[PDB]
């Protein structure tokens, strides 16, 4: 519930959290907030995780169609007014939320996407529950034209914050980076959070446990 | 003298003994019916549109008969053939480009234009139950990474990127002189491209044409918005080439 | 999207798709029904027995409910759809009436469906001629014949299907009320009726018969057997 | 509280290469118990079985009409189903009724068809993919049925081992839970076997 | 036969017959003409009289589709009701939704269209008639677009549609109509069609008259009466 | 194929209803008397076997307690109008709280006759006109009324018609003895001698459907014993 | 339309039907297919006439299906027309699974599809399915149990029936050659090569020519075996030893 | 629009559907293209012969990818090659979204055929005429399919389609092994394109597309001048 993307003097790094909870108790740490849609483009999606699913999947089939009818590589503008257009018609009843980022012919851009249909194009975009901390991270460290390592510590720590700052995002970061050359997408960007090892363990055996009975049914 | 027809192999659109579609391939003389020829070519950052204007009768308003219509802003276009359906297929390509451009940011590239028009020709050819349309598009833009474009639609359906081509009663003639043209020379700027297009237009029809007997659309790499030339540029050309 | 007039007055009037349907139910296979005083009975010609086929799945003569049975002349595809539509019309009426259902009823719907498939467009009608049995609710027999253009009649015997003029006529002149008192008398009446079309006699044939409201079964064929050789006794000695 | 209406607990977690699913096998309104003999987990290939809880109605027809697609499916493909085919069909499925939504939360267990590396995954009501390696649980017991596994859940485990870990998690959280239990099912998905067995749970 | 049955299939050379035959149903009727000058366009149409019996201005081929468009028509006039019908329903909805007007040129447009869209599938058949619509602007001027059954639209300084439609466009070519005064241009119409009228090929008929202009502040009309008296005066002199 | 269900002639008329006229004249015989107590309905069964029931042989049908009708021709074709015409008449009652006048029931039954086509109207719609000929009898506000419903859809009020295989010469041998001040008895024994002279076969009670509308009495079909009553004297 | 339509959908004036005819036509000079019951199984032979080496034969069979759980088919004909109809037959079988949580009964399966192809001869103005199906499977009121349709909509129950080339001599060998009630496995397979072998004489049995099915009941499970390309050289082994013996006896 | 409802493909007395014969003959009287299978991918080729080199031979494509793992290629016509790769690409996507795996090739043919098979059994409706070969990469396994106007498919390691289509078939019998490797695939694909080009092949006349565990990929003009160089 804490994605953020910003534009560097190349391309769009964008990041995002795994604390994937339902209801208030955490039910995955190892969620993928970052959809592929094309080889140049990407989207963090935040809120119902079903329906952000779904819409990245959708808008990643419909620009696998028209790239590859019109032999181009697919457009962040196209993406970003299909998903304008699609939420709009369904008056944000699907609750996603969703930065799209990614480097097309004309450049690199990135988007902010609400479930109502509103959308706009910022250098620096932060959604979910812990959006806040980021964008505050962004607004403290951001500036025009970053290098590489620059945008990269800029989200690490702005999805740090959102983290420690927020009850439902944690347990890992997730990275990927674009540009008019490479693709790169690194889902264990950096765990900053261990777990230590049960100090007294605890195992049992067979017959410790008591059962009714038994049916094996060998396969091949 | 005994005109006799094999059903309905001749009659509609529907596979003939010879795996060929009469209906289809009537459309190809169904071009020449206009009676009208138009030549398109390109340059290397240039695309010109050289077409031969009809005044069959000065009554009518011949400042209101021109054929060349902008499909877009950067695209324009001339057809061939029943003059009706030529501007139902102009108003289907802007619709289509308009369409387009809401649902994908961006200005149609004119081969997709070019190929979603063709599809629909080819909805007429496969369906049995409408007039195939019988009317040829050409059509220009300019195009980032590719350069100057020209595409060219058909009843039929096959289109084809090329550098030069034409379409209507001497459209044949007009591929002889592009063939004798691009063996011959092969750079091409600006004033040669469009000295070529009237070239092509004066050696095929052999009318010397006056300043208002044509009509030139033109699309550059420097205001990439379609333009028509207006009789100063056209009799500029005109004495540029005779001299 | 299919609405081509199939059936059109031809000259004079003459629905050319209806006698053709009608050449249809000729060329078809032969079926015989009697209305007794207590019983009725249909009988199926069961030609080309073709050994090594399950005569059940091909049985033309079928059962619409505990009162109301049916065996058809013609095409048998037409045929099953149309039993389907009269189980259906059947449980329709049973369950908006909860009462037992009416033969007359069940055969006027179905002439009912036969005359819309005449009247409507891109359809042409039912090729099949249909004799419907059953019992109304004081147990009174029933049988009524109806044909493809829709016209259906209560008969006290008749026939449909190949020789089924020559079967009627051959049965209006055998035909005496003291002929059908008992199950018997039907039975062999029924089969020398049919008699004159199977050449076999007793195995390319099949029996049904329906009581008063008792279940109607279809005759078994060892009976068939001892029935035909009893109407060769009677044969034999008249 | 739709789905807890009739209560509802399954859970599959992972061996060494082999898999475990087990399943409460009470049913009744959210007052009376109905049924103790209830089947909540069903074979969706030889090597895959899939558990659901929530709202019983919906659990059966979930079922019904899963085992229709899949059936269609494999029928007119030739081969059995891939895990992560068969849970992303199901939750599209689920996500077919966005409006309508099943009150349903499936989990999915078993084997690849032929490299037998251990898959499960879970849903919700919508139908969101969710693939953990360690275990996935749902239902009522959800709470805790995480607890549990969290802290008896080790990876490489052999099926026996696997056994026990499942068996006591599941008895440990409905004994805990008031809208399920009374029985619990376990299915052990092995390389060649595959084990079915009730455990002595209570009864009440 | 296959080649001339419907609209939706080509000659073997490519040609359809049916819209030709389109052409004569419209060539074979009155005659129908409409010039267009600096400030106005007029419409003279010619009207059959079946009978006395009929009323002056009865089955008018002169129909007001817009507040400021008129519709001249020849051919089947049942079909070009239906297509004046057509046309002020386009105007219409372009007023609606848009706020002004529709101008002159992108109703014939449309209108043309709609006439071609007709002219494709074997489920309908091409329209039995042409029509010339008239309409002034400030800003445009006066305009006039006449327009075929086949559902071509062209701008003319002059056009005439039935069987005399070259003699009227031959004779009056004298006239240079693209700078003239639209009120003497009613009188020169009354001229030429009482010219290219064949009173030994109908002996009884009838002569409906109207513009379009800056003198109408641009809202299409009929002439008033007096100017009518005073134009069939100015023919019958023209008659000699 | 080829001719179209909405195909005229050269001299401006439907061949298709010129077929139905004549299928007209192949359907049974029929004949219908209204007098000033009341209107008569006959009809000759056509028997083929014996083993035919009469009693599902019926041409005569109840419109409504104060109208019956004969039909000629396609009698499964008849039916869905005469069901359609009742509701008709019914639902008139439903909404006005009165029986529906005779007239209208004709001019409803018209408007539904002559309603058909390939594509035209709704899919499931009719394709051919009905081939039947309707005698309307009845009894309403206006006294004994009596309709000849023509498939063309040309519905005509009339004192006396008879249709059907034999209906030219006997309606003309009908009306020379007929007159505009016969009782309603004499109306029947006219109509049954009529009937019986034009009968193609010896015609018994089993061989023709009677039925009558009184302005008192309803709809009354002849049982067999009146049946051979009035027709013993005849 | 009235002249360019084709009224595939009406009468004719003999009363038969060219459209079923024609398609029953095409089946006969279309593939080989025979079906045969036994007393604790039921067989299907089918010829593939498409041999070419250029083939990837991949596929566990071409023209036999399989319909449902317990219910195995056989095509002969048009191929696509084959698969269409094969998978939706499997559709409402399925269908039928659903609605009642038992499998489809065989008998029900081809009713349905005989409705269904009955109706679209009815109506619908499209030239009809011109595939013959042959069907077998299990079922809890039969068993073993084997049908054949037809384009025109008409089934029938049989012991045994083959569709193709030479059908009336396939159905005589049949009447001669098969035991009613007393026909295993192994005498039903040996039957089924003499009838593969005899009414296609020309291009004589061949192993990749034709392919062979089974359908059996074993611990209450329907299980439908193909049987291998080595299986059917052993078949044709076996025919070939007992058509040396049997004329060597002679 | 109305849309005839009768099918224009009907049963001839002998039962053949001419029409779709017909189809075939145009598909034949159509530009040649030819399909191999190595035992580790697919390489489909085909000839491009426009007119006069006015036309840009590089502008158009004849080669078609459907996903990352699946092209094909056409002989017959290029209006209804279109509309028809434009339907599989749409079939493909949508099992895709359904099932969140890559399309199988069998399946994906299997729909076209059923695509194909509604065309022609539907009414108001011309047959298409085209034939495909579909490359198609899945599970480790390479997959190529004739497809046919009538609407039926066969999964054939060799095929070539189009002018002398016998010939080049016997011709890629005589040429073909079991166990080849792709670069063996490609000589014999090129082998069999120069023996019925008919006009001295070029590297723009020849295009060609390769399937296989990486993909399915369009050879670029420099690589495929390379490969026919090195194949003379």
């Amino acid at each position: 519930t804490t994605i953020a993307g910003v534009v560097y003097k190349d391309g769009i790094v964008l990041g995002a959290d795994t604390r994937a909870t339902e209801g208030m108790v955490v039910a995955d740490k190892n969620c993928s907030k970052i959809h592929f849609i094309s080889p140049n483009i990407y989207c963090c999606g935040a809120g119902t995780a079903a329906d952000t699913d779904m819409t990245t999947q959708l808008i990643s089939s419909n620009l696998e169609l028209h790239s590859l009818s019109t032999g181009r590589l697919p457009r962040v503008v196209t993406a970003n007014r299909m998903l304008k257009q699609m939420l709009f018609r369904y008056q944000g009843y699907i609750g996603a939320a969703l930065v799209l980022g990614g480097v097309d012919v004309t450049g690199p851009h990135l988007y902010s996407i609400y479930p109502h249909g509103s959308t706009d194009k910022l250098p620096y975009v932060t959604m979910g529950s812990g959006s806040l901390a980021a964008m505050a991270v962004f607004e403290d460290k951001f500036r025009p034209d970053m290098e590489e390592e620059e945008a990269k510590n800029l989200v690490s720590e702005a999805i740090a914050a959102g983290i420690f700052n927020d009850l439902g995002s944690g347990s890992n970061i997730d990275l990927c980076v674009i540009s008019k050359n490479k693709l790169d997408f690194l889902r264990p960007y950096t765990v900053p959070n261990k777990k230590g090892t049960r100090l007294g363990r605890y195992r049992c055996e067979k017959g410790t446990t008591a059962v009714l009975t038994e049916k094996i049914t060998p396969l091949e | 003298s005994r005109g006799s027809s094999a059903g309905f192999d001749r009659h509609i659109t529907i596979f003939s003994p010879e795996g060929r579609l009469y209906q289809v391939e009537y459309a190809f003389k169904a071009i020449n019916q206009g009676g009208l020829t138009s030549v398109a070519v390109r340059g290397k950052d240039c695309a010109v549109i050289v077409t031969q204007k009809k005044v069959p009768d000065k009554l009518l308003d011949s400042s209101t008969v021109t054929h060349l219509f902008k499909i877009t802003e950067n695209i324009g276009c001339v057809m061939t053939g029943m003059t009706a359906d030529s501007r139902s297929q102009v108003q289907r390509a802007r619709y289509e480009a308009a369409n387009w451009k809401y649902k994908y940011g961006y200005e149609i590239p004119v081969d997709m234009l070019c190929k979603r028009i063709a599809d629909i020709s080819q909805v007429y050819t496969q369906n049995a139950e409408m007039r195939p349309l019988g009317c040829c598009m050409i059509l220009i833009g300019i195009d980032e990474e590719q350069g100057p474009q020209v595409y060219k639609c058909d009843p039929a359906g096959y289109y084809c990127g090329f550098k030069a081509t034409a379409a209507g009663v001497k459209q044949t003639e007009s591929t002889s002189f592009l063939e004798k043209k691009v063996k011959k020379k092969f750079d091409w700027t600006f004033e040669q491209t469009v000295e070529t297009a009237i070239t092509c237009l004066s050696t095929v029809l052999s009318i010397d044409f006056k300043p208002s007997e044509i009509e030139v659309g033109v699309v550059t790499v420097e205001n990439p918005k379609f333009r028509i030339l207006t009789e100063a540029e056209i009799d500029a050309h005109l004495v540029a080439l005779a001299e | 999207s299919y609405d081509r007039a199939i059936t059109v007055f031809s000259p004079d009037g003459h629905l050319f798709q209806v006698e053709y349907a009608q050449e249809a139910v000729k060329k078809g296979s032969t079926a015989v029904g009697v209305r007794g005083r207590d019983i009725v009975v249909l009988g199926v010609e069961k030609k080309s027995v073709a050994k090594l086929q399950d005569e059940r799945t091909v049985r033309k003569i079928c059962a619409l409910d505990d009162n109301v049975c049916m065996a058809f002349a013609g095409l048998t595809a037409d045929a099953r759809i149309v039993i389907n539509r009269a189980r259906v019309e059947c449980q329709s009426h049973r369950l908006t009436v909860e009462d037992p259902v009416t033969v007359e009823y069940i055969t006027r719907y179905i002439a009912s469906l036969k005359q819309r498939y005449t009247q409507s467009n891109g359809r042409r009608p039912f090729g099949i001629s249909a004799l419907i049995v059953g019992f109304d609710f004081d147990g009174t027999p029933r049988l009524y014949q109806t044909d493809p253009s829709g016209t259906y009649h209560a008969w006290k015997a008749n026939a449909i299907g190949r020789g089924a003029k020559s079967v009627r006529e051959f049965l209006e002149k055998n035909y005496t009320d003291e002929a059908i008192e008992t199950d018997d008398l039907t039975i062999k009446l029924v089969i020398k009726a049919l008699l004159e079309v199977v050449q076999s006699g007793g195995k390319n044939i099949e029996l049904a018969v329906m009581r008063r409201d008792q279940s109607l079964k279809i005759l078994n064929p060892e009976e068939i057997e001892k029935y035909v050789a009893e109407i060769e006794k009677e044969k034999e000695e008249n | 509280s739709i789905m807890s209406y009739n209560g509802g607990a399954v859970m599959a977690m992972k061996g060494k290469n082999c898999v475990a699913i087990a399943a409460d096998r009470r049913f009744g309104i959210q007052a009376q118990m109905v049924t103790t003999d209830f089947q909540k987990i069903f074979p969706m290939g030889d090597r895959l079985y899939i558990g659901l809880a929530g709202l019983a109605t919906d659990v059966q027809t979930v079922a019904q009409r899963l085992k229709f697609r899949l059936n269609l499916y494999e029928l007119k493909e030739g081969r059995q189903i891939k895990p992560y085919t068969l849970m992303s069909m199901v939750a599209n499925l689920l996500y077919e009724k966005r409006f309508g939504p099943y009150y349903t939360e499936p989990v999915i267990a078993g084997l690849d068809p032929k490299t037998f590396k251990p898959f499960i995954c879970s849903l919700d009501l919508i139908g969101c993919p969710m693939v953990t390696d360690d275990f996935v649980v749902s239902g009522t017991c959800a709470e805790q049925m995480y607890g549990m596994c969290e802290s008896l859940w080790e990876p490489n485990m052999d099926p026996d081992h696997l056994f026990e870990t499942i068996s006591q998690a599941m008895l440990n959280a409905v004994d805990r839970d008031a809208v399920s239990g009374m029985g619990v099912i376990v299915h052990i998905i092995e390389k060649d076997k595959i084990t079915t067995r009730t455990l002595k749970a209570r009864m009440d | 036969t296959g080649y001339d049955l419907s609209a939706s299939t080509f000659s073997p050379d490519g040609r359809v017959f049916q819209v030709e035959y389109a052409m004569k149903a419209v060539e074979n009727s009155s005659t129908a003409i409409g010039i267009r000058c600096k400030d106005g366009v007029v419409f003279g149409v010619e009207k059959l009289v079946l009978s006395k019996l009929y009323e002056e201005g009865s089955n008018k081929r002169l129909f007001n589709v817009d507040r400021h468009v008129g519709m001249a028509v020849a051919g089947l006039l049942a079909d070009a009701r239906s297509l004046a019908d057509i046309a002020r329903e386009e105007a219409s909805n372009f007023r609606s939704n848009f706020g002004y007007n529709i101008p002159l040129k992108h109703l014939a447009d449309r209108v043309a269209m709609y006439v071609h869209a007709y002219t494709l599938y074997s489920a309908v058949r091409p329209f039995g008639c042409s029509f010339m619509l008239g309409s002034y602007s400030v800003n445009d001027g006066a305009q006039l677009y006449m327009i075929d059954p086949s559902g071509v639209s062209y701008g003319y300084w002059g056009c005439a549609i039935g069987k005399a439609r070259q003699a009227a466009k031959t004779e009056i070519e004298k006239l240079q109509m693209k700078e003239m005064t639209c009120r003497d241009i009613v009188k020169e119409v009354a001229k030429i069609i009482y010219i290219v009228h064949d009173e030994v090929k109908d002996k009884a008929f009838e002569l409906e008259l109207s513009w379009v202009g800056e003198l109408t502040n641009g809202r299409h009309e009929i002439v008033p009466k007096d100017i009518r008296e005073e134009a069939e005066k100015y023919a019958k002199e023209s008659l000699k | 194929y080829d001719r179209g269900v909405n195909t005229f002639s050269p001299e401006g008329r439907l061949f298709q209803v010129e077929y139905a006229i004549e299928a007209i004249k192949l359907g049974s015989t029929a004949i219908g008397i209204q007098t000033s107590e009341g209107v008569c309905l006959a009809v000759e069964k056509r028997i083929t076997s014996p083993l035919m029931e009469p009693s599902s042989i019926e041409k005569i049908v109840e419109i409504d307690a104060h109208i019956g009708c004969a039909m000629s021709g396609l009698i499964a074709d008849a039916k869905t109008l005469i069901d359609k015409a009742r509701v008709e008449t019914q639902n008139h009652w439903f909404t006005y709280n009165e029986t529906m006048t005779v007239e209208s029931v004709t001019q409803a039954v018209s408007n539904l006759a002559l309603q058909f086509g390939e594509e035209d109207a709704d899919p499931g719609a009719m394709s051919r006109p009905f081939g039947v000929a309707l005698l309307f009898g009845g009894v309403d506000e206006k006294g004994p009324q009596l309709f000849h419903m023509d498939p063309s859809g040309t519905f005509v009020q009339c004192d006396a018609r008879a249709i059907g295989s034999a209906s030219e010469g006997a309606q003309s041998s009908l009306q020379e003895v007929y007159h505009k001040s016969m009782t309603l008895k004499e109306a029947i024994k006219s109509s049954l001698i009529i009937l019986k002279q034009v009968m193609e076969e010896k015609l018994n009670a089993t061989n023709i459907e009677l039925a009558t509308v009184q302005p008192g009495q309803n709809f009354h079909m002849f049982t067999k014993e009146e049946l051979e009553e009035v027709i013993k004297d005849i | 339309s009235r002249r360019y339509d084709s009224r595939t959908t009406i009468f004719s004036p003999e009363g038969r039907l060219y459209q079923v005819e024609y398609a029953m036509e095409a089946i006969g000079h279309a593939g080989t297919c025979l079906g045969i019951l036994a007393n604790d199984g039921v067989l299907l032979a089918a010829e593939r006439r498409n041999i070419h080496k250029l083939l990837d034969e991949v596929f566990f069979s071409e023209k036999i299906y399989k319909l449902n759980e317990d219910m195995a088919c056989s095509v002969a004909g048009i191929t696509s027309d084959a698969n269409v109809l094969t998978n939706e037959l499997r559709l409402i079988a399925q269908r039928y699974l659903l609605q009642y949580q038992e499998p489809i009964p065989c008998e029900q399966l081809v009713t349905a599809l005989c409705d269904i192809k009955q109706a679209y001869t009815q109506f619908g103005g499209k030239r009809p399915f011109g595939v013959s199906l042959l069907y077998i499977g299990w079922d809890k009121h039969y068993g073993f149990q084997l049908y054949q349709s037809d384009p025109s909509g008409n089934y029938g129950g049989w012991k045994a029936t083959c569709i193709g080339n030479n059908s009336a001599a396939a159905v005589s060998m049949l009447k001669q050659d098969y035991k009613e009630g007393e026909m295993t496995l192994k005498s039903a397979l040996a039957l089924a090569i003499k009838v593969l072998n005899k009414t296609m004489d020309v291009s004589k049995l061949s192993a990749e020519k034709v392919e062979i099915a089974t359908l059996t009941r074993e611990n209450g499970k329907t299980v439908i075996r193909v049987l291998k390309q080595k299986e059917v050289e052993q078949l044709i082994k076996k025919h070939e030893e007992e058509e040396a013996k049997a004329e060597r006896e002679k | 629009e109305r849309g005839y409802s009768f099918s224009l493909t009907t049963f001839s007395p002998s039962g053949k559907l001419v029409q779709i014969e017909y189809a075939l003959a145009a598909v034949a009287g159509g530009a040649p293209s030819v399909g191999i299978k190595a035992a580790n991918g697919v390489v489909l080729a085909t000839e491009k012969k426009q007119k006069s080199i006015l036309y840009d031979e590089r502008s158009v494509h004849k080669v078609e990818p459907i996903t990352k793992h699946i092209g094909l290629v056409y002989s017959g016509m290029g209006p209804d090659y279109r509309v028809l790769v434009h339907r599989a690409r749409k079939l493909a996507q949508q099992y895709y979204l359904v099932y969140q795996e890559p399309i199988p090739t069998a399946q994906l043919v299997q729909r076209v055929a059923s695509v194909m098979q509604e065309y022609t059994q539907s009414g108001g409706v011309r047959p298409f005429g085209v034939s495909l070969l579909i490359c198609g990469w899945n599970e480790g396994r390479p997959y190529l399919f004739q497809s046919d106007p009538s609407g039926a498919y066969f999964a054939w390691k060799a095929t070539a389609m189009g002018k002398n289509y016998v010939n080049g078939k016997t011709f890629l019998e005589k040429r073909y092994n079991e166990d080849l490797e792709l670069e063996d695939a490609i000589h014999t694909a090129i082998l069999t394109l120069k023996e019925s080009f008919e006009g001295q092949m070029t590297e723009d006349n020849i295009e060609v597309g390769i399937c296989n565990e990486a993909g399915f990929r369009r050879l670029t003009p420099t690589e495929v001048k390379d490969y026919l160089a090195a194949i003379a």
